This record gives C-alpha cells, structure tokens and sequence, in this order.
C-alpha cells in the first residue's frame, strides 16, 4: 500500500477557508481558485474587500530559479542515454552507464553547491534557510544516487563493495575534512579541544594514515605517549585494506585480516593502551566492538556511517548477498527502539535489501519533484534491472512515473519540447498524453507553430495537424491576412475553411475593384482544386490573367465557362455579364451565336427570378434606377453581337 | 504549490472561472451582471482585458469554444438566457464610449426558468453548444456558419423529468463511442430516487436515447464531470454532492442481435470521499483526466488521484490561511 | 579541434558577433544573444572565456563570461548590431527596441524604441493586434523590418516614427529581409518568393518578383554574398539552399540539399565568401567550402563544394548562427549555446 | 570620384565605389575600374604629396589602397566577367600599382612613430605610408597573401598545360607583379623588422621567407 499519511496541506494568503467556499479550473501548468465572499458593508468605515482570484502553480519544484539548471543538465544526459545502443557489451556500455550515472551525480552537485552559496549570500535569514532547505533535498538526492550507482549500476563485488562504501559516506560525510581544517589551523592541533574526536572520526572513516598524521602531532608533542601512540599508528599501517591494482584473493584479504585482528587483541591482553582511554578506545573500534562503537555514537552523525564502520572492522569480506542483515542490524542498534526511522532510512534501508521498487516508491514519497525519479527509473531500465508489471490502466511502472515528468515538462513555456522526447518512449499510453497535450502550446508566432506542426506530422497526429492549421489559418482569418489564412487552409485540408477565405477573396474584389493579393491566386497549383469555389477564384483570377496578357477569346470562353459552371456565385453574376460588355461590343465577333445564346440564359437565370411584391421602402428604388440600366445594357449588347454573328457564321456554311 | 493572487473587482459573487484552450487567457462572471476576460502577459502577470454587462440576471457559468472556431464565449444567467460572444479585432466603437470589442453576437431564450449551466461540445462534433434549465430540459443548439455566430438552430430538448444543475459532454475523440452527455440535479425531492443520467446520441434515430440513470446518487447534485480519456476502453465521470463520487463506464459489446437500441454499461463505483465534511460544489479534471479537483463547505480545494493499484486517494489540500 | 558547449537555461533564438573595429587585429572577443519562449526572454552580452592558463589554484576560468544583461518584451525573433555599442531586436510584440551597452559600468539600456512597428489591423477602430516582427536589418543611419502582418517599415537611428511603411507588401507572413544595394531591399515569405523592394519608387509594389516553379515552398532565412550584391542565398521549409542571381530570370541558379528539415540560418563569411554556414529543425549545424564562383555553378557534381557537419551530433533545434574570422558561435533549443575561436585548423 | 571622406549620416557609398557594384559588376565588363586603376598607375610614378586630403580627413593614401586591396584586389576573383580575359586585366592593372608603391617606397623609422594632426580640433593619426601598409599585409597572414600565392599556385596550374588561353598574357603579368612584390618584401624585410625593433612599436610581424612555408589552404601542403 502506499499514501496512508495526511495529503499536502498547501496555504493560500488572505483566503478566509473558516466558512468560504471555493470554485476552480485548470491550466498546462497553474489551476486557478476563487472565493465565495464579497463585504457588502455593515455600517463599518473600512474599504470592503472585492473577491480575489489565485494562480496556484504545480508542486513540482521546477519553479525553483537555480533547477531549471538540473533540468537541462540532466536532459542532455536523458538524450546522452536514449541513444545509447542495446548491443553495446556488458563492459563498454556498463562504463558508459557509470558514466550517464556520474555526469547525472555532477548536475545534482553543480546546483547544490551553485545553491550553497546563494544561501550564504541570503540577505534575509527566511529566504537562506529556503535555499539551506533544498541544498538538503540535493545532498539526499546525491546520497541516494551515490549509494544505487554503487549497489545497482557499478555493481560492486565482495571486498571492492567495502572501498564503494567507505568514500560513499566520506562525498557527503565532510564534516571532518571542516574539522581537520580548524584543529590543524590552530597553534597547537594537539591541544584544540576537538582533536580526540577528529583522531576517533578519521578511524570511523578508516582514513588510517591521516589518523596516524593527526596522532604524530601529540607523539610530537607529547614524549610520554609518543611510544605508544605509534603502536596505534603502526597497527594502523598494517590493516588489511584491499587496493584495487593488487592481484590478491579476498581469501588471502580474509586470513591476512584475522591475523591483524589477533595481533590487534594481543594489545589488547598485555593491556598495552590502559594508560590514554582514548586510545584503548581506538584499539576496540578497530577490532569490531560493538559496544565501543555505540560509545562512539556521539562521533557517528547517522547510522549508516556505524553500518560502514561495523562492516570495515567486523566484516571486510561482505557480500551484496549478506548486506541487509548488517544494515537492519545497525539501524536496530543506532535507533535503540524508542525512536522510529525517517523517510530517509526507509529509502537507505530499501536499496541495502536490494528493493529498487520499493526505493522508487519511498522516492516518489519523499521527494517533491519526479524529476529524480524519472531519470533513476530510466536508468535503472538501460541497466535492464525492473519488474515488467502492467498496471489496472495498462501502462507499465516506468511509463507511469515518465507520463507525471513529461506532465511537468509540458506544465512550463521551454520545457514541452523535452516533454515530446518523454512521451515518446511510453508505449501504452504516451501518444495519448502527447495529443492531449499538444495542441495546448501557446502559438504566439507562426514559426514556432510549425515546430508544433513537424512534431505532430512525423508522428502522424493527423488531426492536430488540422486543428494547429485551422487554429492558424483563424489567426489570420481574424487578423484578415488572407494569404496565411488560405496558406493554412490548404495545409489543414479544410474544403469548407477554403471556400471560407475564398468567399473573402471574392467579396475583398467587390469592395475595391481588384485582390489583396494575386501571387498567391495565380501560384495555387494543384492545391486550387481543394474546394470548387477556390478553383472558381483561380479561374476568375487566370481570366484577369488572359484579358491582360495580350488575348481576348481564350478569356471570352473562360468568362462563359465560369458562368455555365455550377460554381460561380449568383450575386456576382451580374459582374460576369458586366465583364463580357468590353468583348460583345467589340468590331470583331468574340462569342459565337450559341455562346451569346448562353449569356443571354444567364441573364434570364439571375432577372426572371425577381419576385413580384410591394410597399417598403423608399429608400431601395436608387439601385433598380441602375439594375435596369445594366439589364438594358446587356439586352442590347448580347442582341447587337447574335446578329453580328449569325451574319458571320452563316456566310461561312455556303462560301 | 506556489500562489500568484488578483484582485477581482467583481461587485458581487463570483459564480464561475473559466481557462481558455492555451491557458493564456481566463473569463469570470458575477451576480452584479459582468463578465470579465483577463489576459496573460509574456512577462508573467495578468491583465483585466475586457469588463462588460453580459446579462440581466446572476450569471451561473462562463466558458470558451475551441480556438479552431476562432475567440467565442458563452454566459448562462437567472434571466433564463444564454448569450454567445466574439472577440473582434479592430472593431471598438468610440461613438458608443466604453461598450466592449467582445460582441453579443446571439441571445438564445428557449429555457422558461434559470439557465443553471453551458458547455460547447467537443469540436469534432462541430460547433455545437449545450445549455440545461430547472424545466429539467436540456437544449443542443448548433452554429451551421462558424462566422455568421447570430444564427444558432436548436437541435434538441432533452427531457430529464427534474430540474438540471449540471452538464458534462463525454470527450472521446474516437469514433468508437457515440456522442455522450450526462446530466446532474439539484432536486431535493425524496421521490426521485436517482439524481445522474445520461444520454446517448442514437444516430438510426438521430436522437439523444436515455443509456443509463445512476441509482445509487440518490442525493442532490452540484456539478459533473467526464475524465479526458487516455485511450480507456472505459469511460470516467465524476460527480459533486454530499460527497465526492468518481464512477466507471465501460461499454457493454453488443452482441450481433441487439439491433437499434442504445449501449448498455458495466458501472462501478470506484471511489467516494466524505472527506469535505459538507457538500461538494465543483468538479474538475486536469488535461489527461488522472487528477481530480474537488471544493465543498470546509474552505479547502482537494486534489484526488489513482495510484498504481488504481486506488484513488486524496493527494493534496489547498486552503485558505485568512492571513 | 573542440567546441565548447555552454548551458544557459534560456532557449537561445538568435546569437551575433560584436562587429570588430576598422582595422584592428584582434579575434571576435565579444557575442550577443536573444532568448526566446521563456517566462522571462532576455538580451545578453557574452565574453569568451580564455581556455589557454590556469592559475596556482586550479580553477577553471575558461567559461563564457556573461558581461550584461537586459529583460525581453515578447521574444528575439531577430538580433543585429548597429554599430560597436547599439545592438537592435525585433519581437514577436511586434516591437523594435535598440539598446544601448555601457562598457564602463558592464549594463545594457534601451535607446530607442518602436512598441507599433508591426501589427494586425481590422475592420474600422485603431484597436490594433500584435503582429510578431520577423527579422530586422541595419544599414547605419538606416533600419528595415518585416512581420506577420507583412508590413515592411524603414526607420532610423535618429528618428522616434517610421521613415516609410509599406502596409501589405505580402498578404502572408514575411520571414527574412537584406540590404542589396542601400535604397534596395530583398524579402521572403510562407509561399516560396523573394520579393526586391526600391524605397525610391512612389508605389508599394514590389520592383521584382523571383520563385520556384510552382510548388509552396516557404522560404525562412536569407544572406547575399559580401563581394556580390547579385548573389543571394535562401533557404526553405524542406531543408533546401537555393543560390540566386537576381539579375537573369526568376529562378535560383543552383539547388542544394543542406537539411532534412526547415533551414533557420544562412549566412556567407564576412572575409572568406566562398564560405557559406546552415543552421536547421533537424539540430545539425554545417560549414560548406567551394574554394565564375562556384555558387554559381549549375552543376555541383563537377566544381567542388565540400561539406562539413560542425556539431558531434544533433541537438534540439539550431535556431541561429554566426562567423567572424576563426570564430563561430550557434544557438539552441537545448537551452545552450556552442563556440569555437578556430574553424580553420 | 573616390569617397576617401564617408558621412555619419549617408547609407550609399558614392563614385567609383557604387559604379564597380552596381555597373560594372551588372554589365560583367570593367572599363572603368581598368581605366581608375591606370590612372593611380601613372600618378605614383609622378609621386604623391604627402599633405593629400590634409583637413578633410587624415594625411596620405590608404583610402585610395583600401579601396584598391578592400573592394578591388580581393573581390577580382568573386565578381563574373563576360570576357573570359578580363579576369586577368583587372588583375596586371591592381598589381602593378602595389609593385610601383613597393617599389619606390624605401623604410623608414618616423614609419614606426604615430604622427598626430588636428582636424576640427581632434588629435587624429596621419596614415601610414602606403609601402608600409603593404609590408605589414604582406609580412602577415593576411587575405591579400592568400589572393597572391593561390594566384602563383594558379599561374603554375594554368601553365603546366602549354596551351593558349583567353587574356593569357595579362595572367603571366599578374604572375609577374605578384612574384616581384614578393622579391621587394624580402629585399626590404630585415631593415622593416630592426626598425620595428629599435622603435619598440605594439605590432607583430613575421617573415616572408616562414609565410610562404604557411599551409596552403588549397592544396593542404606547405607548396607556395
């Protein structure tokens, strides 16, 4: 089971919860809220509170000024791993996995300390502590990264696993090298107050030779001790540690080991150290007392270090096989019983009982972001590790935790093109959440609107397309930039959207006697037969280009062919007759008989359709004075070319 | 979760807030007969774009069409009216001072009592909007010119039989599931012993066929919501009452025999929450329909999710300090 | 040798060199950058850090040291210096602002400032719509711009108005414009044209229209050659390099293949124009070297043009680049800038 | 007729300047510029005077070598000629008055000195001789460098095939300049150098005799 404490508790200033109601809605990456008071004054003198609006943005972190430096970071990893190939041997792409692993441990590091210091130059103690809090969130992020690349993707063996985990401790346990610093600083190191303690915390960091550098600064200046504190310090010179470039056993480590510890204990017998305690209490620690150890639990700041420490002294050849019973083991003894574990330990002790799905499940509790969970999760598949388990909606693990990420990258204006590469390797459900998202992007310029469009149509997302085109084309269509808006049209492959923009077109010549553009009627190519009424634009626009380009009964029979189409509006009909007057009165017969016949139809298909009906208004009568001007003009011209023309023809059927 | 705050200038209750597509722009509507349209800036902040009188009545909602169908508006109110409205581009009259360049471009005035919700239908279905009135009707109208926006033909009356409070249209985008609209009531009667049905558009009928009535919400209901779906070979609704309720809808496969008749559904309940400790009065999906948002009578918002087992709990609570 | 890759948590739009003065020797020292589709965009002026010491103490001081800063309206649709201390912007407002630099106080000011340089207009109200201003090109006292709204303008580095406007120079958008000769321009657009516009002519007409046959091609981005005023290079939507001379028909002279996607920039060496650089959507940055040019050869299977992919593999998208002597910076939808200080070893 | 004085607030260039780029570089045929080129030609041989466009802009002739070295010498090879011949015409005319300025130029240590003048009450530098300014782009790696050995490199490659070509004689001239600039660099170099040295000058400087051992962008070899 998981989600069994209380859900998070978010606090909005001014907000009066202790009897008002609330009404809300939701955006990409902020939900708005509202409140049900107004402060219609009883009697009082004060201004009366108007209702408030609330923009609550997303707990996912991302808003943190200083992240935004981990996301990027980590993305040109994420694409530093996605295209990692699977053939890759288990050496060279186990390293390069180590390496993704380590360069993803660099960007957690290369914003915690970048934070550290912007929380030293915090000009209000609030807001150093806000930053001191998230360096925290990193250093436990970088501990858990630090402990699971040794435990599940360097994989480290049997005595190796002791030297993994020593400087493990010591990249995040550095208050001793802080220490070591301040008690080598002063005039004297042998006499600050804290130097016993350091001595004892080199020795639980098995850092012997610094230890035996700390201990010659009293054999130096201490001639009574100095005998013995190089017993000490030559006993720490002679423990078995294992050196990686050495070809030995962890047999020959093991027995060389348990000599050094019986000769470790016969000091011990000959009471050899009964004169310092401190150092009878570093020849205890170095043979594994347990009980001396716990003395040292005010030197051990956490129980994972006693764990180390009991491991390095106890058992140096530990297996990952053994590990959890020593980690239980310490955690037990550390806590004492009176005390509960934090969420921290949870995720510690997890990892050391080889648990990775309980670790991303303590993981996603813990942590505020998924950002950390995403990436591991990932890595943790290039390295071939997780229970391929669909879940009662489909989706895989995984998938699940990549889909609440990629809906944190999509929650941000930069972010949604890295949100792309997240859904992309989600096989159930990743498309899906894509095409929900993807129309949503602010599309405040047209080229950033065709990185949306590419993105859908190499994926096939064929009716995005046509919305993101339509959404464009009605950009222009609202702004009258009729050129994008046939443009984008075209590019939905919108029939009805086409017709649209040319029934502007057509009107935009009415209203001025000529197109706000011609480039674009004339170079409309095959996409002209996207709907009949822009073939007819492109027809009426290739007329005006017959007419002017040096030919005349080539545009006669266009003209014809525009009218006796089932296309040409009836409201511009009488233009079409009005365009044939400078070619039926011409000296040269134009149309033919049968073609001024045609015309003539086309005279009688737009006047006997009137209606015959009476009495409003006076106002109309101004363009019927013209109508009936027109008409007349018509009659007589198309009456004057059919008797040009039956004499022409018919002395050319008998000559 | 990190809260920017506006001052809202309404001079009365607030009802309603309503998102545009892109999230970059937002509508509010009061009881002192406005509604207001607030824009985002490219620097971050919020601006008071337009402040008009839309009504006569309380305006009960507000929301926005689809952006393919260009900048549209709808507003319900207790006058028993829905009014449609454009944004214009360039047409602001000065000779009518202080008018706005959002046009009335409709007022529809079918409903005889209090027009209590509106919702614009998914865009693959058209430019269609849904209103619902306590006549216990709901009414589909339709725009057959997405430009000429005056003209709207009424399409349906749906009979309830009991007063309407809420709509929901089912957002599938596959043609595998037929247009879908559930229903809620504000009825207080202990006759009507089921407050939620929902209606299938039968097209061998060309009608709206009552599919199902949910007779286990047999208390009063305030809003309803069907889940985004992800690809689900079943739907999700969410429901506002006493309590929080979160029901399955999953499609019954005919058998090659039951010609003509609507679906049939295996319904659950999957979750229900008292945890507002008082009525539930809105609720709201995120985009992808895996989060839940609910608010009541205990000043708090609260965030609702399925985790893996596809056990729904309560995952965050947003409320009010009074600091 | 290798290129230093610099993260900037910013989407980098456009970058420039700082133009060198007449007769110095030194390399290009100093860079700009536009941001872009961020909560906040920014201009910024960068230094490059000097990868040739360490000092007693180990670090490493050769990053790319941000000198000044100032915040965006909109986002920097295009950059371009003015001279050694104005740098202009265009947006995606519609806004034209010149900043200013103060070298002794390490800042950026604007200068001056046109927030109606480009904009939608609509039916009889001076309610106007922001219309995105695309690209921009100086000609010192002199500037140009294009838009969306596909208005050209020509203002001036002492005047508050435009100079000239030509309203509806295309009824589509106009992505990209250059000086041919100083009272001469080149325009292109969404349907595949370049358009040459002569600001002495009393008309709004276009002085000579050139395309491909046909097909809708738009066409992004255009540069012509520094020692020919005649040689044009655009490219298109497709991730085609078109060369044109825009003295013989209405044709480009050759058609190259550079991209598998829209091509952003383009751009000949200021010193070396046999020369030429892309930028594209498919995140690959190339160099191209052909030493009648041999631009201008119709057949690019006899005369040479050699060419070489600069980045080690594609990024997110390539926005933009620039070369100056040895030196080339580009930058990215990675939220990251690239430089080399030698192109030529 | 050459714009040696260029206005803060004047986009055209005037003269010659625009004629070669918009006429000449239109018609591919250089009348003008051939004929520009023979007349500064002749004018050197008469000499210059030294006070030439003295208060009108900064003494002596780098603006008229800037315009031959800057939008003549290093375009010659960009621009198209429709006489296949002219390409080398241009190219005898521009190297014979770099060879006559080489020539009867001799160094001098006032040439290692910034000489002020005052122009409108500014203290500006006079420019430096005009054998100078080519012994500094010729003892560097200079574009004029480049232009003249990949034109020695291109005289070899054109007459290692023995055969007659259109305007072959102006290309063994244009050799025959290049080749002779070079020989008077080498017999002035040594005295160029101690005089920089002794004048303790911020320039920097290399010899002819290790620049034509540069690596030939061409051809990837030592070969010049």
């Amino acid at each position: 089971e998981e989600l069994d404490g209380e859900p998070t508790v978010t606090l909005i200033p001014g907000v009066n919860s202790k009897k008002n109601q609330m009404y809300f809605d939701w955006g990409p990456g902020e939900m708005l809220v509202c409140e049900t008071s107004f402060n219609k004054k009883e009697k009082s003198e004060m201004v009366p509170s108007c209702p408030f609006i609330y923009i609550i943005r997303k707990d996912v972190d991302v808003y943190s000024q200083i992240l935004r430096k981990l996301f990027n970071e980590s993305h040109g990893i994420f694409l530093g791993l996605q295209r990692i190939d699977e053939e890759l041997t288990g050496k060279s792409r186990k390293s390069q996995l180590v390496r993704v692993s380590k360069n993803y441990r660099s960007v957690i590091r290369a914003c915690m300390e970048e934070m550290h210091q912007v929380a030293i130059a915090a000009k209000d103690p609030a807001n150093g502590r806000q930053f001191s809090s998230q360096v925290s969130i990193l250093s436990a992020m970088e501990l858990i990264w630090n402990l699971c690349e040794i435990l599940f993707i360097e994989v480290a063996p049997a005595g190796p696993l002791l030297l993994h985990l020593l400087d493990w401790v010591r990249l995040h346990v550095c208050e001793v090298d802080s220490l070591s610093a301040d008690v080598l600083g002063s005039e004297n190191p042998s006499k600050h107050d804290s130097f016993w303690n350091l001595v004892t915390i080199l020795v639980l960091q098995g850092r012997l030779d610094e230890a035996r550098q700390m201990l010659s600064k009293e054999a130096d200046a201490s001639p009574a001790s100095a005998g013995i504190c190089r017993i000490m310090g030559d006993l720490m010179r002679t423990m078995p540690i294992l050196s990686p470039g050495n070809t030995q056993t962890l047999t020959e480590l093991e027995l060389k080991w348990q000599h050094w510890h019986e000769e470790c204990e016969r000091y011990l017998q000959d009471s050899t150290f009964a004169t310092s305690p401190h150092l009878e209490s570093l020849l205890k620690i170095m043979l594994g007392d347990e009980a001396a150890l716990l003395e040292q639990k005010e030197l051990l700041s956490n129980w994972y270090h006693f764990l180390v420490t009991r491991l390095l002294y106890s058992n140096p050849t530990v297996k990952p096989i053994d590990l959890h019973y020593y980690a239980q083991s310490s955690l037990d003894l550390f806590l004492g019983g009176e005390s509960s574990p934090e969420p921290l330990d949870n995720i510690l002790l997890a990892a050391f009982e080889f648990d990775i799905h309980q670790v991303i499940k303590e993981c996603s509790i813990a942590l505020s972001n998924w950002w950390f969970v995403a990436h591991l999760t990932d890595l943790l598949d290039h390295c071939k590790l997780l229970q391929s388990h669909n879940l009662y909606f489909g989706s895989n693990m995984r998938e699940f935790l990549l889909l609440e990420y990629a809906s944190g990258l999509f929650a941000h204006p930069s972010l949604w093109q890295l949100g792309v590469d997240y859904f992309d390797y989600c096989p159930e459900l990743g498309r899906v959440s894509l095409e929900l998202h993807i129309e949503r992007i602010p599309l405040n310029t047209e080229q950033k609107a065709l990185k949306v469009l590419r993105i859908c149509e190499q994926r096939q997302m064929t009716e995005q397309v046509r919305s993101i085109c339509k959404i464009l084309a009605m950009k222009a269509v609202r702004n009258n930039r009729l050129g994008s808006a046939l443009s984008w049209s075209i590019r939905a492959k919108d029939a009805a959207f086409a017709t649209l923009v040319s029934d502007r077109f057509l009107r935009d010549y009415c209203e001025r006697g000529c197109f706000s553009d011609l480039d674009l009627i004339d170079n409309l190519g095959p996409a002209m037969m996207l709907s009949d009424r822009l073939t007819f634009l492109g027809k009426y626009r290739e007329f005006h280009r017959m007419y002017g380009e040096k030919r005349f009964a080539d545009a006669a029979s266009l003209l014809l062919s525009l009218m006796t189409s089932r296309i040409a509006p009836r409201s511009f009909w009488m233009t079409l007759l009005t365009d044939a007057l400078p070619l039926l009165e011409q000296k040269q017969v134009i149309f033919s008989a049968e073609q001024t016949y045609e015309l003539m139809r086309c005279l009688e298909d737009l006047t006997s359709r009137r209606p015959v009906h009476g009495e409003s208004d006076t106002e109309q009568l101004q363009d019927d004075d013209i109508e009936t001007t027109k008409v007349e003009m018509l009659r007589l011209s198309l009456a004057r070319n059919l008797a040009r023309a039956i004499i022409r023809e018919g002395s050319l059927e008998g000559s | 979760f990190v809260a920017r705050s506006i001052a809202a200038d309404h001079k009365d209750l607030i009802h309603d807030v309503s998102f545009d597509f892109h999230g970059r722009r937002m509508a509010t509507c009061s009881s002192d007969q406005s509604v207001k349209v607030w824009d985002k800036s490219e620097s971050g902040d919020w601006h008071c774009t337009a402040s008009w009188k839309t009504h006569s009545g309380s305006v009960w909602r507000v929301t926005w069409a689809h952006p393919e169908f260009g900048q549209v508006l709808a507003s319900c109110s207790f006058d028993r009216t829905a009014a449609v409205w454009e944004e214009i581009v360039g047409e602001s009259n000065d000779k009518l001072r202080g008018q706005s360049h959002w046009v009335k471009r409709t007022t529809l005035v079918d409903s005889r009592t209090s027009v209590t919700d509106v919702k614009f239908a998914p865009k693959h279905m058209g430019l269609m909007l849904a209103t619902c009135s306590a006549d216990g009707i709901v009414r589909i109208y339709e725009a057959p010119d997405v430009m000429n926006l005056s003209q709207w033909s009424l399409q349906h009356e749906i009979s309830c039989k009991l007063s309407c409070s809420c709509i929901s249209w089912n957002p599938s985008s596959s043609r595998a599931h037929s247009p879908m609209i559930a229903v809620g009531s504000d009825d207080s009667s202990p006759n009507a012993m089921a407050k939620v049905q929902i209606f299938e558009y039968n097209e061998n009928t060309r009608k709206y066929a009552k599919a199902e009535t949910l007779m286990t919400v047999t208390d009063p209901v305030h809003d309803i919501a069907f889940a985004p779906n992800l690809g689900r070979s079943f739907h999700i609704l969410a429901i506002a009452t006493k309590d929080v309720r979160i029901f399955t809808l999953k499609p019954v496969r005919k058998e090659l025999t039951s010609s003509g008749g609507p679906t049939k559904f295996e319904i659950h309940i999957v979750a229900q929450f008292d945890n507002h400790n008082s009525q539930v009065w809105r609720v709201s999906w995120n985009i992808t329909g895996t989060v839940l948002a609910s608010s009541g009578d205990d000043g708090c918002v609260r965030l609702w999710k399925a985790n893996y087992m596809d056990n729904w709990k309560c995952t965050g609570i947003l409320k009010g300090n009074g600091s | 040798e290798e290129i230093y890759a610099k993260f900037v948590s910013q989407k980098i739009s456009k970058t420039r060199w700082r133009p060198l003065p007449p007769g110095s020797l030194q390399t290009a020292e100093t860079f700009a950058t536009g941001s872009w589709d961020n909560e906040e965009n920014y201009i910024s002026l960068w230094s490059i850090g000097d990868f040739g010491n360490l000092d007693s103490d180990g670090g490493f001081e050769g990053d790319h040291q941000l000198l000044c800063d100032i915040r965006h309206h909109g986002d920097v649709m295009d950059l371009q210096f003015f001279d050694q201390e104005r740098i202009v912007a265009a947006s995606s407002t519609g806004c034209v602002t010149v900043f200013l630099h103060h070298p002794n106080n390490q800042t950026l000011s604007v200068n001056q400032q046109w927030t109606t340089a480009h904009y939608h207009t609509g039916p009889g109200s001076p309610s106007y719509s922001s219309a995105p201003c695309t690209g921009v090109v100086c000609n010192n006292p002199e500037i140009v711009t294009v838009g969306e709204d596909g208005r050209i303008n020509l203002f001036r580095a002492d005047h508050k108005e435009a100079v000239r406007t030509i309203d509806n120079a295309d009824s589509s958008t106009l992505h990209a414009v250059t000086f041919l000769r100083t009272p001469e321009i080149l325009t292109v657009n969404s349907i595949g044209q370049l358009k040459i516009w002569d600001f002495r002519q009393q008309g709004n007409e276009p002085s000579q229209i050139l395309s491909l046959t046909g097909d809708r091609v738009p066409l992004h981005c255009v540069d012509r050659h520094p020692n020919q005023q005649h040689v044009v290079a655009t490219g298109g939507q497709d991730g085609m390099l078109s060369i044109w001379d825009v003295r013989q028909g209405t044709m480009p002279v050759s058609l190259l293949k550079a991209h598998e996607a829209e091509m952003w920039e383009v751009h000949f060496h200021p010193s070396n124009p046999e020369h030429l650089f892309t930028c594209s959507e498919d995140g690959s940055l190339w160099h191209w070297d052909a030493s009648i040019s041999s631009w201008l050869s119709t057949d690019p299977a006899k005369d040479r043009i050699e060419i070489t992919s600069l980045l080690p593999s594609r990024s997110l998208s390539v926005n933009t680049l620039d070369v100056l002597g040895p030196c080339l910076v580009c930058g990215t939808d990675a939220e990251a800038i690239y430089v080399t200080r030698h192109l030529f070893s | 007729i050459l714009q040696t004085v260029r206005i803060p607030s004047q986009r055209q260039a005037i003269g010659i300047e625009v004629e070669l780029n918009e006429i000449e570089s239109r018609c591919e045929e250089y009348p003008l510029t051939r004929a520009f080129c023979q007349l500064i030609s002749t004018l050197v041989e008469s000499s210059f005077p030294s006070n030439l466009g003295a208060g009108l802009r900064p003494p002596g002739f780098d603006p008229y070598l800037q315009f031959l070295r800057d939008s003549v010498f290093l375009r010659f090879r960009t621009r198209a000629y429709r006489r296949a011949a002219e390409k080398w015409e241009v190219a005898e005319v521009v190297l014979e008055v770099f060879y006559k300025l080489l020539r009867d130029y001799e160094p001098q240590l006032e040439d290692f000195v910034d000489q002020f003048v005052e122009l409108q009450g500014e203290e500006i530098i006079a420019y430096k001789p005009p054998g100078f300014s080519l012994m500094y782009h010729l003892l560097n790696e200079s574009p004029m460098l480049e232009l003249a050995l990949s034109l020695l490199e291109e005289g070899v490659k054109q007459l290692d095939t023995y055969a007659p070509f259109p305007g072959k004689k102006h290309l063994e001239k244009a050799v025959q300049h290049c080749l002779a600039l070079l020989n008077l660099t080498l017999q002035k170099e040594n005295l160029f150098m101690d005089l920089l040295r002794e004048s303790q000058l911020a320039l920097i400087v290399c010899p002819l005799e290790q620049l034509l051992q540069g690596i030939n962008p061409r051809t990837k070899k030592a070969d010049n």
